[PDB]
C-alpha cells in the first residue's frame, strides 16, 4: 500500500472540507486517535460495524468523531471521480449520496470488494495526511 | 533446419542482473528489452545457460558453442542464440490462482518476427495468428480489451489493473496455439501489459546478511514471476547433423530443466524450453 | 599595426589518447610546456600582452599544473611572423630531441619521424589580423572570432606502425606514458620543468602513513603491481580505515560566462587585465589550497581546474574543498575587478562565478569512466548544457529561452560499491549552499551532535507528501514543522531536533530557489509546439522533486561518511 | 561484361563495429568496446568473399586442413591472393576476383510500398554556414601549421559570425528533398546499448582475473537499412542468406538485387549525393586517405574536416583463420565523411587528381567526393 499523493490530496480537502482543521492548522488531538483506530476496526471486527461504530452521532467522544466518517465518504467520492471509465473496468464510478449515510450504502450495494479497497486507501490517506497539521 | 522458434517456460522465479546503475530503491533489477521495455533475456545468458548444462559433453559445446574462453585455439560457435523477449507473463486473478497474460503488441511482434525470421514451420502459426489478431481487432473495435478463451474463465478479474476479462464466442483458440501462448490465457491490450511488468508490480524481494544476529547488510532483489513464458529464435547453421539432432533432443525431452538467472543455490531461473511444433 | 593571435594543440584527442593519472597530468602539462617554449621569445624580449598576465610567477613552477591556457594575442612589430614560424619548428625540434633524450625506458629513438609526427599531430596555429583600433575589449573579440573557426581545420597523422619492436611512428604515448621513470624515481622533462599515482594513495592520505615508500620496498610493467601493492598495504591496514578511505573524488570547475564578462566590462571601460589578474591569483590560490587540503591538482590553472582528491582528510570535506575553491575564486574577483564589482552589480548583474562537477567512485571501477561523468557533470549538468543542447538541435534556441540558462551550479554524484547513484544539483548562489556546507559541517562527526538515520528513508518514502507540503505556499514552513515532528513523534528524537529543523529550513530554501530558477523556464518549455515529449520529460525540472532529492543525497552523503562498517 | 547487384543487408539484432579498442588487446582498459556505426569497406569484402565461397563450398573446417592444387586456383578465381591490403593503394585494379566495384556503404530508409529509397548522407560541415573567403587586399592571413591560408569568414548563411557553442552539423544525417534538405539527427537513426559480460566460472580452481567486460552495441532503427554496389564478373550467382558483418556474431540479411548491366556504379552513388554539391567546395561522401595532408592543405583554402581511423585483418588465402588475426600493419587516418575541402581559385582539378590517384582505394569504396 505505496502512498497515493492524489488520494493526499483529497484527503487535505476533505479535512478541511468537514470541518476538522481548524483555519490555524490545527485539529482536536483525539482525531490522531480516531484516524489510527479506524483501520484496526476495520481489519478485526468488519468494514460495517467499524463504519457504524465511526458514524454513530449519540456517542461518548471528546470530539466530533462522525467527522472522519464524513471526510471517508468524500474521499472515496473523489476518487470515484478520475476513475477511466471503460467497459472491461471493474470500479463502479458512481458518487454516493450525501443524503446516504455511509453504513447504508455499503448495505444497499452490496460489492463490498471495491468499497473496502477504497475505504482501506482512504483511511491510510487519512492517517498520512492528518500529520500535516498541528496535533492540539 | 535454419530458423527454429523456443519457448522458455520458467519453473522457477527468474533473476537475470542487468548489471546497470541504479536510480531508485530495489538494488538489483532483471533485464528488459530498450525499446519495448520489457524483460528480456539476452543471447550471451542465454548461450552460457546452456552450454552450461552441455558443459559435461565437450565435443557437443565445441561444435555448437564454440571455444571456450581464454583457450587458444579460438573456435566460433555453429549456432546463433537471439535475444529472449518475453511472450506470456502470470497475472493474479480471483476465479483462479494466475492467468497467462499475452498482449496484442507481443502478438503483433512475435508475428513480424516469425516472418522476419522464417521460423521453420511458421507459416501456418503466422496465419491462425493472425486471423486470431484480426477477429480480435475487430471484437475491441479500438477498446481496451481482456479477452479470455474458456467460458469458465469468462470474468476473472486482473487485480493489478481492475479490468474484467471477457470471453469472445466468435474467435477461436487453436489446440497449438494453447500450447504456444499458455493455458488460462487471457489477451489484452499492451497499456495493461506495461503496467503489469514495471518495475512498481513484478516481484520485489528483501534479502538480508545475518552476523550473530546482527544484520551485516540489506538490499532487495526483483526477481520475474515463474510460469513466465519467453521466446527466442535459434539459427542453426549448416552443423553436424548428429550434435544438432543430439542437442535438439535434450532440449525438448521433459527432464530437462535449464538454470538461466542469478541465484543458482536458491533456485532461481530453472526452465524447460520446447521447440515449436508443427501446425 | 596588426596582432598575433596562438592557438595550441589538439587537447582533447591527446587526453583521450591517454588513461593513467600519469596521463591525465602529462598531457596538459605537456601543452602548457609548449605554451611556455612558444611564447618564451615573445615575453623575454619585450611585448605589451594582454591576453594573459604572463608575468610574476608562472613560469615558476609552484606545484605543477600548468598556467598557461592556448590564447594568445601579442602586440606586433615589423618582422615577428618570421621569428614566431622559425622558433615554432625549433621548439619542435628540441621537443624532438627531449624526447630523444635516453632518460626513460626507450628501446630505439629517432629524431627527424619523431619531428615529422609531432609536427603532423600538434596544431600551433597564428593569427596575423590588421586591427585598426587601439582598445583591447575590442581587440580579443574580434580575434577570437577568427581563431574559433581556424580552429576547425585537421592535422593528419597519417601512418602509424604500432605493434612490436623499434619501428612504431607513434611518440606522444611514450612522451604521456612513461614520465618519471624507472625505480628512487627519475625524471623527465616534464617532471624537471614540474618540481603521486596510482588511485589510492590520495584517498586515504590522513592517516599519516606513506604507501609510497613501503610499495616501492615491496615491488623492488610498473603501475598495475605498484596499484597492486598499495591496494594490500591499505588491505592490512584495516585498523583505522574507514569506507570513506577507499573512495575517490574527481573535481572538475569551469569558469562561467567568461566572454559575456568581457563584453560586459567592455561597456563600462574596464581592461581585461584584471580579470587575467584574478583569473591568475586564483589559480595560484586554488593550487595552494588544494594540496593543503590534501587532494592533487592535475589539470591547469586556467579557467578550469581537474582536482583528484579524497573524500575526507583532517575533517575536512571534499565538499568543505569546493566551498574554499569557491570562496578562494570569489575573493580574487572581487579583489581584482573591484571596479567593475561596483559599477555592475548596483543596479542588477550576476558576477562571474565556477560551476562545478564532482564525481566520487570506488578506488576500482577505472578512472576513465569516472572522468567521463565528471566531465557529464559539469557540462550538461552544473552548466545546463543539456537544455541549451536540446534546444539548439531542434533549432529553437532563440533569446527567449536563451535567458532562462541558469549557471553557477554543482552537480556531484556518488556510486557506492553497487552501482547506487546519489547525483544531485544546486545553486552556488543564494543561502542554500551556504546552509547545505554547515549541515555537512555539523552532522560529519569529526576523528559531537548526533545524527538520525531513518529521516533519510523518511525523505525518500514521503517524497510525494513532501511535494505537496511544499507546494503549499502559504503554511510551507508550518507544515513542514509539523510533518517532522508528527512522524519522529518519539522520544528518541527529542535529541535531534537540530538536525530536522536544519533539514527544514535547507529543504524550503532549496525549493524556493528551485521554483525562482525553473518555474517560467518549464512553463514555456510545457507550451514549446516541436518539442516531442521525450525531450520536454528530461527538460523539465519539478522543482520540489529535485529539492526533496539534493536533501535526500546530502542526507544519505552524511550517512556514508559517518557510519564505518564496524 | 559485367554483372552488377545491389546488396542491401538488414539487421536481425544489435550489432557491434571493432573500433582501435578492442576487448582483448594488451592496452591498458581493455574491458570497454564501444562501436563504430559502419563498417569498414574492407569489411563489406571479406563478407562477399566468405559469401561467394559458401555457395561454391570452399573454406577451412577445423585443423588447419591444407587445399589441393585445384580450391587454390579456384580461390584465386574467386576471391584472389590477400584481404584488403591498403600496401597496394596504388594498384590500377581490385586485387580480387570476380569483385571489381563495390560503393560506398550507404544509408537507406525503408519506409513503404516499393516506393522509392532515401539514401541518408552525413551533413557537409557547412550546412548554413556561407564561408566568403579572401577579399584580396593582401592583409590578415594565416598558418595553417604551415604555409599562407586566406582567413576563412563564416556566417550563418540566413550580421553575425561563427559561433561554435551552436555548431552542430557533425551530429546530423541528411537526405533528398524538394529543393530542401531533411535534417535527421544522430541518435534517431542508431540506438546504444552498453552490456555487462562475465565468465561465471563455477568450478574449483579458477584464478577470477578477467571475467568482465563492456561492450557497447548499436541498433538501426526499424525503417533504416544498410546497402552497396557491387560489380561481378565471370558471374557467380551472389544469393540472399544469412551473412557476417564482423563484430560479436553480427547478423545481417542479404538482399541482392539485380541493375542494368550497362550502368557503373559510381555515378549511381553520386546521382544520390548530388543534392550536396556546390561549386567552391568538395564534399568527402567517403573516408579519404591521402599519403601527405600537407599537400592537400597547400591546395585549398581551409579543411572543415574530420580524422577516422582505419586498421584492417590481414589475411591470405592460405590462412590460419582460426588463430589471432593478423590486423594491418598501419592504422591510417582516413577523412570524414561529411568533410568539406575549400579549394582556391582553380586548382580543382589538381586536388581531384591528388584524390583519384589511388585506385584500389577509389574500387574498394574509399576517396568519393561529390
Ligand atoms: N587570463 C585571461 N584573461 C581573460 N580571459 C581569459 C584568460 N584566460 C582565459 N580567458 C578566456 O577564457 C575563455 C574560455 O572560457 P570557456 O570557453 O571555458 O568558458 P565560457 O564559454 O566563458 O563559459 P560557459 O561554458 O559557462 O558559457 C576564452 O574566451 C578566453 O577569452
Ligand atoms: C582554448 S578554449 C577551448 C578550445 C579548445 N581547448 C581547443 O583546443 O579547441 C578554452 C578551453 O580549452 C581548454 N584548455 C585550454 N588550455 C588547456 C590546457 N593547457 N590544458 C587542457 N585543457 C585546456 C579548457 O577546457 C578551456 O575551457
Ligand atoms: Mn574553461
Amino acid at each position: 500500500m505505496k502512498i497515493s499523493k492524489k488520494q493526499i490530496e483529497y484527503a487535505i480537502e476533505a479535512l478541511r472540507a468537514n470541518n476538522i482543521i481548524t483555519n490555524d492548522n490545527q485539529y482536536p488531538k483525539v482525531f490522531k486517535g480516531y484516524i489510527s483506530s479506524f483501520g484496526a476496526a476495520v481489519i478485526q471486527s468488519g468494514l460495517i460495524p467499524a463504519i457504524i461504530f465511526f458514524e454513530n452521532e449519540d456517542n461518548d467522544a471528546n470530539a466530533d468523531r462522525h467527522k472522519i466518517i464524513g471526510v471517508l465518504k468524500d474521499i472515496i467520492n473523489a476518487m470515484r471521480q478520475q476513475y477511466t471509465v471503460t467497459d472491461a473496468t471493474i470500479l463502479v464510478s458512481s458518487q454516493i449520496p450525501a443524503n446516504y449515510s455511509m453504513a447504508q450504502y455499503i448495505i444497499e450495494h452490496g460489492n463490498t470488494d471495491q468499497l473496502l479497497k477504497e475505504i482501506t486507501e482512504a483511511a491510510v490517506a487519512m492517517k498520512l495526511a492528518l500529520r500535516m497539521y498541528k496535533s492540539e | 533446419m535454419t530458423t527454429r522458434m523456443y519457448v522458455i517456460n520458467t519453473l522457477s522465479n527468474m533473476h537475470v542482473g542487468s548489471g546497470e546503475v541504479n536510480y531508485g530503491v530495489i538494488a538489483n533489477l532483471i533485464q528488459r528489452d530498450s525499446v519495448t521495455n520489457l524483460p528480456n533475456i539476452n543471447s550471451s545468458g542465454l548461450k552460457g545457460a546452456i552450454r552450461e548444462y552441455f558443459k559435461e559433453n565437450e565435443d557437443l559445446v565445441r561444435e555448437l558453442f564454440g571455444s571456450a574462453p581464454r583457450d587458444e585455439k579460438t573456435l566460433p560457435g555453429k549456432v546463433r542464440f537471439f535475444e529472449a523477449n518475453l511472450l506470456s507473463m502470470p497475472v493474479r486473478s480471483d476465479k483462479v490462482p494466475f492467468l497467462m497474460a499475452i498482449s496484442d503488441e507481443v502478438l503483433q511482434e512475435l508475428i513480424t518476427k516469425m516472418k522476419f525470421f522464417n521460423c521453420e514451420e511458421a507459416t501456418q502459426y503466422i496465419s491462425h495468428l493472425s486471423t486470431l489478431l484480426d477477429n480480435i481487432k475487430t471484437q475491441a473495435q479500438g477498446t481496451d480489451f481482456a479477452y479470455v478463451f474458456d467460458p469458465l474463465l469468462q470474468g476473472a478479474i486482473i487485480e493489478e489493473v481492475s479490468i474484467r476479462a471477457t470471453c469472445p464466442s466468435h474467435i477461436p483458440l487453436q489446440p497449438s496455439l494453447k500450447k504456444l501462448l499458455g493455458d488460462r490465457l487471457v489477451i489484452l491490450s499492451h497499456k495493461y501489459f506495461s503496467i503489469l511488468s514495471d518495475d512498481n508490480h513484478l516481484p520485489v524481494l528483501s534479502r538480508n546478511n545475518l552476523e550473530n544476529g546482527q544484520s551485516a547488510n540489506l538490499w532487495y532483489e526483483q526477481v520475474l514471476p515463474r510460469y513466465s513464458r519467453l521466446y527466442f529464435m535459434l539459427m542453426d547453421g549448416n552443423a553436424q547433423s548428429e550434435y544438432l539432432k543430439k542437442f535438439r533432443d535434450t532440449l525438448c525431452t521433459p527432464s530437462t530443466i535449464i538454470q538461466i538467472g542469478a541465484n543458482a543455490s536458491i533456485g532461481y531461473g530453472y526452465c524447460q524450453i520446447s521447440e515449436l511444433s508443427p501446425f | 599595426m596588426k596582432y598575433i593571435a596562438i592557438t595550441l594543440g589538439p587537447i582533447t584527442r591527446t587526453i583521450e589518447m591517454a588513461e593513467s593519472t600519469k596521463e591525465l597530468w602529462a598531457a596538459s602539462y605537456f601543452f602548457s610546456y609548449l605554451a611556455k617554449k612558444i611564447v618564451e621569445p615573445f615575453v623575454k624580449k619585450n611585448r605589451t600582452f594582454q591576453l594573459p598576465l604572463i608575468n610574476e610567477e608562472m613560469q615558476k613552477p609552484h606545484c605543477g599544473a600548468g598556467l598557461f591556457p592556448d590564447r594568445y594575442i601579442f602586440k606586433s612589430e615589423p618582422g615577428d611572423l618570421e621569428l614566431l614560424k622559425q622558433h615554432s619548428d625549433q621548439v619542435l625540434i628540441e621537443i624532438a630531441g627531449h624526447i630523444a633524450s635516453p632518460s626513460l625506458p626507450g628501446t630505439a629513438k629517432d629524431v627527424s619521424q619523431i619531428y615529422h609526427y609531432l609536427k603532423s599531430y600538434i596544431k600551433i596555429y597564428f593569427i596575423e589580423r590588421t586591427l585598426e583600433s587601439d582598445d583591447p575589449h575590442v581587440v580579443i573579440p574580434a580575434c577570437e572570432k577568427y581563431l574559433n573557426i581556424i580552429e576547425n581545420q585537421e592535422t593528419f597523422p597519417e601512418q602509424e606502425e604500432t605493434m612490436i619492436s623499434h619501428q612504431k611512428s607513434d611518440f606522444l604515448k611514450f612522451l604521456i606514458t612513461n614520465v618519471n621513470g624507472k625505480i628512487r624515481f627519475t625524471g623527465s622533462f616534464l617532471t624537471r620543468d614540474a618540481f603521486f599515482e596510482s588511485i589510492l594513495e590520495i584517498s586515504a592520505s590522513e592517516l599519516n602513513i606513506n604507501i609510497q615508500q613501503k610499495a616501492l620496498e615491496v615491488i623492488t610493467k610498473y603501475s598495475d603491481q605498484i596499484w597492486d601493492a598499495e591496494e594490500i598495504i591499505l588491505n592490512d591496514n584495516k585498523a583505522q580505515l574507514r569506507p570513506y578511505h577507499k573512495y575517490i573524488a574527481i573535481i572538475k570547475s569551469d569558469g562561467d560566462s567568461m566572454g559575456e564578462t568581457i563584453k560586459s566590462m567592455g561597456a563600462y571601460n574596464i581592461p581585461i587585465t584584471q580579470l587575467s589578474k584574478a583569473l591568475l591569483s586564483f589559480n595560484i590560490e586554488s593550487i595552494n589550497e588544494i594540496v593543503a587540503y590534501g587532494g592533487k591538482p592535475i589539470f591547469i590553472g586556467g579557467d578550469d581546474l581537474l582536482c583528484f582528491a579524497p573524500v575526507c582528510c583532517n575533517g575536512n570535506n571534499v565538499f568543505n574543498l569546493v566551498e574554499k575553491l569557491s570562496t578562494c575564486f570569489d575573493q580574487c574577483i572581487n579583489q581584482h575587478l573591484q571596479q567593475y564589482i561596483n559599477a555592475c552589480s548596483e543596479a542588477q548583474r550576476p558576477l562571474p562565478s565556477l560551476s562545478f562537477g564532482i564525481s566520487i567512485t570506488y578506488h576500482k571501477y577505472p578512472m576513465f569512466e569516472a572522468l567521463h561523468t565528471t566531465d557529464y557533470l559539469l557540462e550538461m549538468v552544473a552548466k545546463d548544457n543539456l537544455f541549451k543542447y536540446t534546444l539548439s538541435n531542434k533549432n529553437i534556441l532563440n533569446e527567449n529561452m536563451k535567458r532562462f540558462i541558469l549557471k553557477n551550479k554543482l552537480a556531484f554524484s556518488l556510486q557506492k560499491h553497487s552501482g547506487q547513484i546519489y547525483h544531485t544539483a544546486m545553486s552556488k548562489k543564494g543561502k542554500s549552499y551556504v546552509k547545505f556546507n554547515m549541515l555537512l559541517q555539523k552532522y560529519i562527526l569529526k576523528n559531537s551532535e548526533k545524527f538520525l538515520s531513518s529521516v533519510i528513508q523518511m525523505i525518500r518514502a514521503h517524497a510525494e507528501i513532501l511535494q505537496i507540503i511544499l507546494q503549499n505556499e502559504d503554511k510551507r514552513t508550518e507544515m513542514l514543522k509539523n510533518y517532522f515532528d508528527n512522524n519522529f513523534n518519539e522520544s528518541c528524537h527529542l535529541g535531534y531536533t537540530g538536525l530536522f529543523e536544519d533539514i527544514q529550513t535547507l529543504l524550503c530554501l532549496r525549493y524556493q530557489e528551485n521554483i525562482q530558477d525553473y518555474q517560467n523556464r518549464n512553463e514555456i518549455i510545457q507550451q514549446n509546439t516541436i518539442l516531442t515529449s521525450d525531450e520536454k520529460e528530461i527538460l523539465i525540472v519539478s522543482p520540489a522533486m529535485d529539492a526533496i532529492h539534493t536533501i535526500f543525497t546530502a542526507l544519505q552523503f552524511i550517512h556514508f561518511i559517518n557510519y564505518n562498517k564496524d | 561484361m559485367n554483372r552488377h547487384y545491389l546488396i542491401t543487408l538488414t539487421p536481425m539484432d544489435w550489432f557491434f563495429f571493432g573500433g582501435e579498442r578492442t576487448l582483448d588487446d594488451g592496452k591498458s582498459a581493455d574491458y570497454i568496446s564501444h562501436s563504430n556505426k559502419f563498417p569498414q569497406q574492407s569489411a563489406l569484402l571479406g563478407m562477399i568473399r566468405y559469401q561467394l565461397l559458401k555457395q561454391h563450398n570452399l573454406l577451412s573446417q577445423f585443423p588447419y586442413t591444407e587445399n589441393k592444387p585445384t580450391e587454390k586456383e579456384i580461390m584465386k578465381t574467386l576471391i584472389g591472393e590477400q584481404s584488403f591490403r591498403m600496401t597496394e593503394r596504388k594498384a590500377k585494379s581490385l586485387g580480387l576476383g570476380v569483385i571489381k566495384q563495390i560503393s560506398p556503404l550507404m544509408l537507406i530508409e525503408c519506409k513503404d510500398d516499393t516506393s522509392s529509397r532515401s539514401i541518408y548522407f552525413p551533413l557537409p560541415l557547412d550546412d548554413g554556414y556561407k564561408v566568403s573567403f579572401n577579399e584580396t587586399s593582401n592583409e590578415d592571413k594565416v598558418f595553417y601549421n604551415g604555409i599562407e591560408c586566406p582567413i576563412p569568414n563564416v556566417y550563418p548563411a540566413s550580421r553575425k559570425f561563427f559561433d561554435h557553442k551552436t555548431y552542430n552539423n557533425y551530429l546530423f544525417w541528411c537526405t533528398q528533398g524538394n529543393n530542401q534538405i531533411k535534417k535527421l539527427l544522430s541518435d534517431e537513426i542508431w540506438i546504444s546499448k552498453m552490456q555487462i559480460g562475465i565468465t561465471k566460472h563455477v568450478e574449483e580452481g579458477e584464478d577470477n582475473d578477467k571475467s568482465f567486460y563492456k561492450q557497447e552495441f548499436l541498433q538501426l532503427k526499424k525503417s533504416f537499412i544498410y546497402a552497396f554496389y557491387i560489380t561481378l564478373s565471370g558471374e557467380s550467382e551472389l544469393s540472399s542468406d544469412i551473412i557476417q558483418l564482423g563484430g560479436q556474431r553480427s547478423v545481417f540479411r542479404m538482399e541482392v538485387e539485380s541493375i542494368e548491366e550497362n550502368s557503373d556504379i559510381q555515378e549511381k552513388y553520386q546521382t544520390a549525393a548530388q543534392f550536396l554539391t556546390q561549386s567552391d567546395r568538395l564534399l568527402i561522401l567517403s573516408p579519404t586517405y591521402v599519403d601527405n595532408l600537407k599537400e592537400l592543405s597547400a591546395l585549398c583554402n581551409f579543411m572543415w574536416s574530420d580524422s577516422i581511423v582505419f586498421r584492417n585483418i590481414q589475411t591470405t588465402n592460405a590462412s590460419n583463420f582460426y588463430g589471432k588475426p593478423i590486423k594491418s600493419s598501419s592504422k591510417y587516418h582516413f577523412l570524414k565523411p561529411g568533410s568539406v575541402l575549400y579549394f582556391k581559385q582553380g586548382k580543382r582539378k589538381e586536388v581531384e587528381k591528388l584524390l583519384m590517384d589511388y585506385t584500389y582505394l577509389r574500387l574498394s569504396g574509399y576517396n568519393i567526393y561529390i
